[PDB]
């Protein structure tokens, strides 16, 4: 890689994030909390997206 | 030296519970 040439030439840094999107208990998260639990009521809910 | 595998040799396809069901 020279740093002159034309940018289709220039190197580019690459990262391929790939997901475990298993239905199997969730090692990573984005930044969203929990409320509490509740049971036994008609609610909306999300559990690990 | 050889033998018959019978009825062995399945495993759980998938993470999922289920039950009370016929599968495919």
């Amino acid at each position: 890689f020279q740093p002159t040439y034309g940018v289709g030439y220039q190197p580019y840094r690459v990262v391929v994030l790939s997901f475990e999107l298993l239905h199997a208990p969730a090692t990573v998260c984005g930044p969203k909390k929990s409320t509490n639990l509740v049971k036994n009521k008609c609610v909306n809910f999300n559990f690990n997206g | 030296a050889y033998t018959n595998s019978f009825t062995r040799g399945v495993y759980y396809p998938d993470k999922v519970f289920r039950s009370s069901v016929l599968h495919s």
